């Protein structure tokens, strides 16, 4: 009974990142993590994944950015970007916002019960007042303006 | 099966196995006067087993 | 010469631009941009927009 078969002790998934047009221009501006926002599982899973970030317009997390919920018109009028591809929320609590892009409506997701690769219905529901135009199935959007 | 000699009182077996990414994604259809769209993301993967 | 094209936003036809009517304003409503120069229409029925 002394020879053990097969088994395995190790998996990793591995994604690229979520693709954007080069021609539409990049700008990005870090902002600071809301700490009463679990950010574990929005950063959570090896899928490219891109989320809207609402700001704390005054009060004492004024500055801070946390997820947004589409159900607030006030975090719905608050929007000021999206988190690209994520990072280690442990090691630093200041994510990057990306202001302007272009991105493919398949690799923007909302919520967490939402299936990653698929375009999440509930943005493109609220996409005039999110200040999204949907043109050759991307959403383009610069929150500059 | 022929024979061999190992020197050592128990034998490990690893097996790393990769299951790259295919190369498919055929071409976007593009005109001559406009700027182009961006390709989609693919998966890479690997696992490893023992005996 | 340039003009003016709209885009039809559903129906059979969905996606696919004509000349934008000025006395309708859902023409008005879905502009999407300008044909700057002829595109030898009648080899291809794509236009850059």
């Amino acid at each position: 009974d002394k020879i053990q078969l097969f088994r395995t002790i190790g998996r990793v998934q591995y994604w690229e990142r979520v693709p954007r047009l080069h021609a539409y221009g990049v700008f990005a501006l870090p902002f600071p993590m809301d700490p009463d926002v679990e950010w574990g599982n929005w950063f959570a899973g090896p899928h490219p994944k891109a989320f809207l970030v609402s700001v704390h317009p005054s009060g004492p997390k004024a500055g801070h950015v946390y997820p947004t919920d589409l159900s607030d018109p006030d975090s719905v009028a608050n929007v000021i970007g999206m988190v690209l591809d994520g990072h280690d929320y442990e090691a630093d609590h200041n994510v990057t916002v990306t202001l302007r892009a272009a991105v493919p409506i398949e690799y923007v997701q909302q919520g967490i019960e939402a299936p990653p690769l698929q375009p999440d219905p509930a943005v493109l529901n609220a996409a005039p007042q999110l200040k999204l135009k949907v043109i050759k199935g991307h959403y383009f959007f610069d929150y500059t303006r | 099966f022929p024979e061999d000699s190992t020197f050592a009182s128990e034998l490990e077996l690893y097996l790393l196995r990769t299951q790259d990414a295919e190369q498919t994604g055929m071409t976007f259809v593009h005109q001559v006067g406009s700027t182009s769209l961006p390709v989609e993301a693919r998966v890479a993967k690997v696992d490893l087993a023992k005996a």
